[PDB]
C-alpha cells in the first residue's frame, strides 16, 4: 500500500483524488490502468483522509454527543433483544484527531474535551464554499501500474487547482492495528459507503466468515453521491451513501478477529467504503 | 384490546424544507410534511378515535377539523401544526398491520399528488412537452423517487407485558441519577420490582424513541439507484424530469423560468394550488419580499401614493409585469430589479421609484427568519399534548397575526418569516405566552436577518445553526441567538437572554441611538476596547466611553443622561450570554451594532 499526501493550493473529494491520478496516468501513456470509459480504474483508492496543522483528522463518530463541556461516548444499550442507542442529546458535528479516533476504536474513550473537537474553517468564493484543509491523504493499492514511481517524478499534480505531491511507500499505523477477538465489534466508516445496510452486513458476514446476531447503524442522513459520466455526457445517477462518521455496531454469534480496516459497498476502487475496525463493551 | 404504545416518525424534515427557492416552496414543504402526519394519524383515528392518539392532540387540530370532520374553517388551515413525531395506543394485534397501512397511505398519497402535479404542470405550461411524451413523466424511474423519498418509521411496545423495572432501564442505558430515584419511588408506590411496562411509561417513551431511531436508519438507506441525467435545479439531488432525455440546454428550455424540477419539487410547486382548490385558501405573503416590505408599512404607504402610477408605467414597459392592476413580481418594487431582469420605457420606472424613495424612504431589503424550540402518566401526557396543541394553534397564531408569515407551529417549536421591525417583539411574546401556558419551561430561538436575494436553503441552514449551536449551546439555554447576515457577506451574531429585549425597548439608550453617527462611533470605540481585557477594567472603560459619546443639551441634562445610559448598559449586561464581562460587553454591543444598522433598519 502506498500513502500519498497532497498539499492543495488555489464529485466528492475521494473520486477527485482517484480521477486526478487516472488523468495523470492517461497523459503519461500508462492507460493500462486509467480504465478508459469505465467507472472505476484498475488501481484501488483504499481511502482518503483530511488534515490540518494537527495532522490527520476524522469526522466525530455519530455516537459521541455533546453534553456541556464534554463530548460523551454513548455505547449500545439493549431492549427486548434489540441493540439500541439510548437517547442522550443531539449530535453536534466536528472532527477528531487520529490519536483520539484510535482511543475510541479501542474502547478506551469515555469522553472528549470540548477544545479537542475540531471545526473546519470554511472559505467562501465567487458563489462557492470550500473547507480550509491543509493536507489530503490518499491510500492506494497499485496492482502494477507503477503509480508510486510516476508520482515520485512529480511535485505538483492537478486536483482546476494544483497540489504538491509526496508519496510514501508504507501503510499507515491506523491500518496495522491489532484489535484482538471479541463478539462486540464496531466499524467506523471513514469514507462514504454506498449500499443498503442489509447488503453491507451480509458482505461483512461473508467476508469475515462469521454470523451476525444483531447490529445497529448509528448514522445521520444519506450522502448524495454524484459524478460525471464522460461517455454519456451527463451526470451520473445519484446514489445514496452512509456518511463518514457513521458507526456500525455489531454483535457476532461467535468471536471474531476484528480487522483494523475493511472495504464495503460499491465503488470501492474510487475510495468509498473504507471502514475502520473497532470494539465496544 | 391488548394495550400497545406506538410511535410514528417521519423523515426527512429540515433537508426537505431547505430544498426551496421561494418562500412558497418552504411553506409547501412544511405544510405537506404536516399533511403526511395527518394521513398517518387518520389510520389510527379510523380504528381507535382521537382519544388513543396521545401526541399531538388532534382535538383542535385544524387539519383534523377540516379534512376529518369536514367543517369549513378559515386561513388557520394554512399553518402546519402537526409535528413529525406522534404517540398513540393501539391493539397489540393491530400494530404490525398498522405499520403497513400507514406506509401505504403516505406512499399512495404522494403518488397521487405527483400524478395530479404532472397533469397540472402540462395543462399550465410549467413544462412545455409533447402531448405524447407526457406519459414518460409517470414511468417507474420517477415513481421510485416519489415513493421512496420520505421514510415513515413506526415502532411499538406492549404495555401489559411485565418486566423488572431496574433491569429494563439499565439494559436500555437509561440509568441516570433521576431515573434511578424515579423508579425507586415507583417500587415504593407498589411492593414489587416486576411490573407492567405501563408502570414506567416515561422511560418507556424514551426506549420507544431509541427503538424508533434504530428503525429509521435501516429504512432510510434503502433508496434505489437513479437514472443518469441532469439534476433538479431546486434540490440538486434527484433526477430532473426529462433530465435523462435531453442535453442541459434543451432540458431547461422545456421548463418555466428554465428551472428543471425533480418529482418531489414538482409536487412542491403544485402543492399550493392543490391546497387552494381544496380549502380555497393561500398564504397572504408569497415571497420573502412580501414580508420584507411590511417594515413600517412601507409597502402600504407606497400603494397609497404611487401604486396606480407604478403599475401603469409598468405596462408601458410590458403588459406582462402586470396582472389585475397589480405587479406580477413583488420584487418589481425595487429600482435594481428593473436595471437587470423597450429600454427607455424603463428609465422612467426607475426614476419614478428613485424619487418616491426620497419621499417615503428606501424600500426594505432585509427580512427575518424566526425558529424556536423548547428546551429539554399517559393521560397526564395527554393533558400536556393539549396545552401544547392549544399554545401552537391559538397563542402563536395570535401574536403573529398578519405582521408576518407563520409557517409552522407544532407545539413548542416555531418557524416564521417576519419583517425586521417585528422579529424581536414577536419572538419575545411567543416566549412569554409559553411561560404563562405553564405558570419553568424554557424556549430557545434563532433569528436570522438576511437580504431578500440570499439563497433560501442557506438562510434556513444558518437559522438552524443559530438555534442548535449557539442558543441551545448556552448553559441553561433559554436563549435567543440573533444573527445578521449582510449582503456583503459580513455576519454578526449575538447571544442574549429574553429579557434583554424588554430592557432594551424601554431604555434611554434605545431612544438616544435612534436619533444619533454618534451611536456608530460609540459602538465602534467600545467594541474596540473589548477585543482584549481593558487595562482600566470593564466598568471604568464603559464610563469613559459613555462620557465620551453621550451628551444632552446642558451640563445638568448630560449629567443625568450619562448616568442613565451607563446604568442601562449594566442592566442590559445582565441579559447577555458570555463566559465573562468582556464577552458580555462584546455581545451587547454586537447586538447594538445589529439593531442600529441603517441598511437593515432604514
Ligand atoms: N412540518 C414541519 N415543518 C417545519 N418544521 C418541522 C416540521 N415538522 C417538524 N418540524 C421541526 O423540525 C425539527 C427538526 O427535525 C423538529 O424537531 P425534533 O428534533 O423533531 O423535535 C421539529 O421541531
Ligand atoms: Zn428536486
Amino acid at each position: 500500500m502506498i500513502e500519498v499526501t497532497f498539499t492543495p493550493y488555489d464529485i466528492p473529494l475521494p473520486q477527485t483524488v482517484a480521477g486526478a491520478i487516472r488523468t495523470l496516468l492517461f497523459y503519461k501513456g500508462l492507460k493500462n490502468c486509467v480504465g478508459v470509459g469505465e467507472e472505476e480504474p484498475e488501481f484501488t483508492l483504499v481511502g482518503i483522509a483530511i488534515g490540518t496543522e494537527k495532522g490527520r483528522i476524522y469526522p466525530l463518530p455519530f455516537n459521541i454527543i455533546k453534553s456541556e463541556k464534554f463530548y460523551k461516548v454513548v455505547n449500545p444499550g439493549r431492549f427486548l433483544g434489540k441493540l439500541i442507542l439510548p437517547p442522550k442529546g443531539k449530535y453536534k458535528s466536528g472532527y477528531v484527531t487520529e490519536s483520539i479516533l484510535e482511543k475510541y476504536l479501542k474502547g478506551e474513550l469515555k469522553e472528549v474535551e470540548e477544545n479537542k473537537v475540531i471545526r473546519i474553517e470554511k472559505e467562501k468564493r465567487i458563489t462557492v464554499e470550500f473547507l480550509r484543509i491543509e493536507k489530503i491523504y490518499a491510500w492506494i493499492e497499485d496492482p502494477g501500474c507503477g503509480i508510486k514511481d510516476i508520482l515520485s517524478s512529480y511535485e505538483f499534480l492537478t486536483l482546476s487547482r494544483v497540489a504538491f505531491v509526496e508519496v510514501d511507500d508504507k501503510t499507515p499505523d491506523i491500518f496495522n492495528r491489532e484489535l484482538g477477538s471479541t463478539k462486540k465489534a464496531l466499524f467506523y466508516f471513514s469514507t462514504p459507503t454506498i449500499g443498503k445496510v442489509g447488503e453491507i452486513v451480509q458482505e461483512l458476514e461473508k467476508r469475515l466468515n462469521a454470523k451476525i446476531d444483531d447490529y445497529l447503524l448509528v448514522s445521520s442522513r444519506p450522502t448524495a453521491i454524484s459524478g460525471w459520466d464522460m461517455h454519456e455526457k451527463k451526470p451520473k445517477g445519484t446514489k445514496f451513501a452512509i456518511p463518514p462518521g457513521s458507526v456500525l455496531f455489531v454483535e457476532f454469534k461467535e468471536e471474531v478477529e476484528v480487522p483494523p480496516y475493511i472495504k464495503l459497498g460499491k465503488l470501492k476502487k474510487l475510495g468509498y467504503g473504507l471502514a475502520l475496525g473497532g470494539i465496544w463493551e | 384490546k391488548d394495550p400497545t404504545l406506538l410511535r410514528i416518525k417521519i423523515v426527512p424534515v429540515q433537508p426537505f424544507i431547505a430544498n426551496s427557492r421561494k418562500q412558497l416552496d418552504l411553506w409547501a414543504s412544511s405544510h405537506l410534511l404536516s399533511m403526511l402526519m395527518y394521513k398517518a394519524l387518520e389510520v389510527i383515528v379510523d380504528k381507535f378515535g382521537p382519544e388513543h392518539v396521545i401526541y399531538p392532540s388532534l382535538r383542535d387540530q385544524p387539519f383534523f377539523l377540516k379534512f376529518y370532520l369536514g367543517e369549513n374553517i378559515g386561513d388557520e388551515i394554512l399553518v402546519a401544526n402537526l409535528p413529525n413525531k406522534a404517540l398513540a395506543i393501539v391493539s397489540g394485534k393491530e400494530a404490525e398491520k398498522i405499520e403497513e397501512e400507514i406506509k401505504k397511505r403516505i406512499r399512495d398519497f404522494l403518488l397521487q399528488l405527483y400524478r395530479e402535479a404532472v397533469d397540472w404542470a402540462v395543462e399550465n405550461g410549467v413544462v412545455k412537452v409533447d402531448r405524447s411524451e407526457k406519459d414518460s413523466m409517470l414511468k417507474e424511474a420517477y415513481l421510485k423517487i416519489v415513493r421512496e423519498y420520505f421514510t415513515v418509521s413506526i415502532t411499538w411496545v406492549s404495555l401489559s407485558e411485565k418486566e423488572d423495572i431496574y433491569q429494563v432501564t439499565e439494559n436500555a442505558g437509561l440509568s441516570d441519577e433521576d431515573v434511578k430515584k424515579w423508579l425507586k419511588f415507583a417500587e415504593k408506590k407498589e411492593n414489587s420490582r416486576v411490573l407492567e411496562r405501563i408502570a414506567i411509561y416515561p422511560l418507556l417513551v424514551k426506549i420507544l424513541d431509541s427503538l424508533g431511531e434504530r428503525k429509521v436508519t435501516e429504512e432510510r438507506f434503502e433508496k434505489s439507484e437513479q437514472l443518469k441525467g441532469w439534476k433538479c435545479h431546486v434540490c440538486g439531488e434527484n433526477l430532473a424530469i426529462f433530465g435523462d432525455m435531453y442535453d442541459h440546454d434543451n432540458l431547461k428550455s422545456l421548463w418555466l423560468d428554465e428551472e428543471p424540477l425533480c418529482p418531489m419539487c414538482l409536487i412542491k410547486r403544485y402543492y399550493p394550488v392543490w391546497i387552494r382548490s381544496k380549502t380555497g385558501q393561500k398564504i397572504r405573503f408569497e415571497s420573502v419580499v412580501d414580508v420584507a416590505l411590511l417594515y413600517k408599512n412601507w409597502r402600504k404607504i407606497f400603494d397609497e401614493k404611487y401604486g396606480k402610477d407604478l403599475v401603469s408605467k409598468a405596462r408601458e414597459v410590458s403588459e406582462d409585469f402586470v396582472k389585475d392592476n397589480m405587479l406580477v413580481d413583488s420584487d418589481l418594487y425595487y429600482s435594481s430589479t428593473w436595471e437587470s431582469g423597450d429600454e427607455e420605457k424603463v428609465k422612467e420606472v426607475v426614476d419614478f421609484l428613485n424619487a418616491a424613495y426620497k419621499e417615503i424612504g428606501n424600500p426594505p431589503k432585509y427580512y427575518a427568519i424566526l425558529v424556536m424550540d423548547g428546551d429539554d402518566t399517559p393521560q397526564v401526557h395527554v393533558a400536556i399534548s393539549q396545552a401544547l396543541a392549544n399554545f401552537s394553534i391559538r397563542e402563536v397564531r395570535s401574536v403573529v397575526k398578519d405582521e408576518g408569515l407563520l409557517i409552522y407551529a407544532g407545539g413548542d417549536d416555531v418557524l416564521a418569516i417576519l419583517p425586521v421591525d417585528k422579529a424581536l417583539e414577536v419572538a419575545y411574546k411567543i416566549r412569554k405566552e409559553f411561560g404563562k401556558s405553564f405558570e419553568g419551561w424554557k424556549l430557545s430561538a434563532g433569528i436570522l436577518i438576511v437580504h431578500y436575494k440570499h439563497p433560501l436553503y442557506d438562510a434556513l441552514e444558518k437559522a438552524r445553526d443559530l438555534l442548535n449551536n449557539k442558543a441551545k449551546n448556552v448553559p441553561g439555554k433559554d436563549t435567543l441567538a440573533i444573527g445578521l447576515l449582510k449582503r456583503s457577506g459580513s455576519y454578526y451574531i449575538s447571544l442574549v437572554g429574553w429579557e434583554l429585549i424588554r430592557v432594551f425597548y424601554n431604555s434611554e439608550l434605545r431612544k438616544k441611538l435612534l436619533e444619533e453617527g454618534v451611536g456608530k462611533r460609540f459602538i465602534y470605540h467600545v467594541l474596540r476596547e473589548v477585543d482584549t481585557w481593558p487595562k482600566v477594567g470593564i466598568d471604568e472603560m464603559l464610563k469613559f466611553e459613555v462620557i465620551r459619546h453621550i451628551r444632552g443639551r446642558n451640563k445638568e441634562e448630560t449629567k443625568e443622561l450619562r448616568e442613565k445610559i451607563y446604568g442601562e448598559i449594566k442592566d442590559l449586561l445582565e441579559h447577555v450570554r458570555g463566559n465573562n464581562e468582556v464577552e458580555k460587553v462584546r455581545g451587547l454591543f454586537t447586538f447594538l451594532k445589529i439593531i442600529t444598522d441603517a441598511e437593515v433598519f432604514p
